[PDB]
RNA sequence: GUGGGAGAGGGUGGUGGAAUUCCCGGAGUAGCGGUGAAAUGCGCAGAUACCGGGAGGAACGCCGAUGGCGAAGGCAGCCACCUGGUCCACCCGUGACGCUGAGGCGCGAAAGCGUGGGGAGCAAACCGGAUUAGAUACCCGGGUAGUCCACGCCCUAAACGAUGCGCGCUAGGUCUCUGGGUCUCCUGGGGGCCGAAGCUAACGCGUUAAGCGCGCCGCCUGGGGAGUACGGCCGCAAGGC
């Protein structure tokens, strides 16, 4: 049972995924737009991110989680809304960092992205 | 309404309760211009609204109107390849208009033989939260809500 | 149903069902063709074939003109087909 | 807030000097544009070449996460 | 000749981190993915999202620019070595030693071919799912050549500034890269923009000419047939001239 921990926000154009970890970074609980009754592109919406981040923090609070650092990956419609929703969670949000991965000109992208 | 804003007419208050909301209602009861008809119905109903459930027919009426006005509704936009039902708040203007309309409409579908009775009863129930009108409200409102996530496409 | 007007001309049951047959080409699109109306007409240059048709997605109007009556009718259907494919595909630019 | 003024007279071309060089990187680790460093063209080149050597040596970073 | 400069110019060796994929360990649960909306697909045989470890290939984010360099093709992480071109200064050496250039010779993007490596990502062909009246496509999930390396071929292109090379002459304004000076500026070499004169059918060009002139080379002579046929030469073939 951990009070301090982490929130990882995976925000794509298709969906928003929140996974809350221990301080070591091991998942405690997670949630997504799909974990709420959303399928299709409705998963992508900011409302969905919100509903997901809530349910994630909520579930985390049952393991006695209070403080989290928030780590953000991707450019989503739900990116900001998730950040908001964790702050309104009752969780402490001890920090916010953008870890979104970017190539130093790496692998060739799928034709869509060129 | 391309050009400016479209004036909302005010309305002569009525010669029984001196209240605009009643005439609008009587206007909505009206059919083919026969206003005298549209009047007696409302008032006859008002007889009945006192007769059974002794109370203040004004009060009952004005209550069941607030019990009808929809706070949130869907209005659907085309975005890309699909038509999204979209959540939006109703103006007080539109709520009145939707209040009165469903009221009557649901009234006239009641099984009561005499029109004023239908008007009587529908109003009495809506005051209490029961009826065709009220449903239509709650209905419209659950159809908003569930679309909460289309609230960003909002004008 | 389908109506044909031969205006200032003596037409026939046989050519009437021919125009019914040429118009049948639009059945290809599988979309309701509502009270179609063709009008055949002489002219000093050549014949004239007009048609005006409404469909769930809009209305078709067009004129064929030509020496041979049959090539006028064909021309008419050729012009109509285009209009019909456009009503059918137009907003697919839905990106 | 131009950087070549924010600092004294130095040697860009000196790859070991991490205190000078750190200033020329953004908060995210990126080489800052002329619009910030205030270097001329010819200068800004020598800068980036030597920044790069330094990051190989372990001194300057490559990327850094963005803290809000 | 002496002395300096800028540069992604070329070749060889070596080398750094970000990222993608896969594998292993952990932790965790009901979905992930994807689209205009979906479906195929992946997922309780434990996926996605998260942390640690490993393997491997390709491309080098910021700097980065309307920038630089090259005859063109083209060239971009960093280091060293080998090496071409080019500009400025000094005015020192030679004494018209020049220009062009049919043939010839060499270079020549991508695709393609041979032999042998390599194979992460991407992706013709191919298989599905959608879209659609249909959809041998566009969109989605898969996917093999190939894309990478060595060596050898192929020799094409909107190989474009659709503008051959050299020289001389004919207002300037502006910003830009790179030298030299007694540094507002002056002055070379380069990259842009606007424009005197003048050109042009117009569009536009204009000291980076499409102006005014000389030299030399290449090319045109109505459209289609046709870059086809035949002959010849070249190529492993494709196919090229
Ligand atoms: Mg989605
Ligand atoms: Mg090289
Ligand atoms: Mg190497
Ligand atoms: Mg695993
Ligand atoms: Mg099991
Ligand atoms: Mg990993
Ligand atoms: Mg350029
Ligand atoms: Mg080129
Ligand atoms: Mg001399
Ligand atoms: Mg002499
Ligand atoms: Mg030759
Ligand atoms: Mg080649
Ligand atoms: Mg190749
Ligand atoms: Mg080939
Ligand atoms: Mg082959
Ligand atoms: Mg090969
Ligand atoms: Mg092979
Ligand atoms: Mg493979
Ligand atoms: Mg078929
Ligand atoms: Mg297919
Ligand atoms: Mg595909
Ligand atoms: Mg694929
Ligand atoms: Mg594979
Ligand atoms: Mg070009
Ligand atoms: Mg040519
Ligand atoms: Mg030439
Ligand atoms: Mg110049
Ligand atoms: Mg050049
Ligand atoms: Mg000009
Ligand atoms: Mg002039
Ligand atoms: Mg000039
Ligand atoms: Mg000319
Ligand atoms: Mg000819
Ligand atoms: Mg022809
Ligand atoms: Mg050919
Ligand atoms: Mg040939
Ligand atoms: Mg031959
Ligand atoms: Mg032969
Ligand atoms: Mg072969
Ligand atoms: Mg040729």
């Amino acid at each position: 049972q951990v009070a301090s921990g982490r929130a990882y926000i995976h925000a794509s154009y298709n969906n928003t995924i929140v996974t809350i970890t221990d301080p070591d970074g091991n998942p405690i609980t997670w949630s997504s737009g799909g974990v709420i009754g959303y399928k299709g592109s409705r998963k992508g919406t900011p409302y969905a991110a919100q509903l997901a981040a809530l349910d994630a923090a909520k579930k985390a609070m049952a393991y006695g989680m209070q403080s989290v650092d928030v780590i953000v990956r991707g450019t989503g419609a739900g990116r900001e809304q998730a950040i908001r929703a964790l702050q309104a969670s009752g969780l402490q949000v001890k920090s916010i960092v953008d870890d979104t991965p970017v190539p130093h000109n790496g692998c060739r992208p799928k034709k869509k992205f060129r | 309404a391309r050009r400016r804003r479209a004036e909302v007419r005010q309305l002569q208050p009525d010669l029984v309760y001196g209240d605009v909301l009643v005439t609008a209602f009587i206007n909505k009861i009206m059919r083919d211009g026969k206003k005298n008809l549209a009047a007696r119905i409302f008032y006859d109903a008002c007889k009945i609204i006192q007769e059974k459930t002794g109370q203040e027919p004004l009060k009952v009426f004005k209550q069941a109107v607030e019990n009808v006005k929809p706070r949130m509704e869907v209005r659907s936009r085309r975005v890309g390849g699909a038509n999204y039902q979209v959540p939006m708040e109703v103006s007080p203007r539109r709520q009145q208009s939707l209040a009165l309309r469903w009221l009557v409409q649901a009234a006239n579908q009641r099984p009561e033989r005499r029109a004023a009775v239908r008007i009587a009863h529908e109003l009495m129930d809506a005051a209490e939260g029961k009826g065709g009108a009220v449903k239509k409200k709650e209905d419209v409102e659950r159809m908003a809500e569930a679309n909460r996530a289309y609230a960003h496409y909002r004008w | 149903t389908m109506n044909i007007t031969s205006k200032q001309m003596e037409i026939t049951p046989a050519i009437r069902q021919h125009v019914a047959d040429r118009l049948a080409k639009l059945e290809k699109w599988q979309t309701h063709l509502i009270n179609p109306h063709i009008i055949l007409s002489k002219e000093p240059q050549g014949f004239v074939a007009d048609a005006t048709i409404n469909t769930p997605n809009g209305v078709l109007v067009a004129s064929g003109k030509h020496e041979d009556m049959y090539t006028a009718i064909n021309e008419l259907i050729n012009k109509l087909e285009r209009q019909l494919n456009k009503l059918q595909h137009k907003g697919e630019a839905r990106r | 807030a131009k950087v070549k003024a924010t600092l004294g007279e130095f040697d860009l071309r000196d790859y070991r000097n991490v205190e000078v060089l750190k200033r020329f990187l953004s908060e995210t680790g990126k080489i800052l544009p002329r619009r910030r460093t205030g270097l001329s063209a010819k200068e800004q080149r020598i800068l980036a070449k030597t920044i790069k050597r330094a990051r190989i040596l372990g001194l300057l970073p490559f990327t850094e996460k963005l803290v809000r």
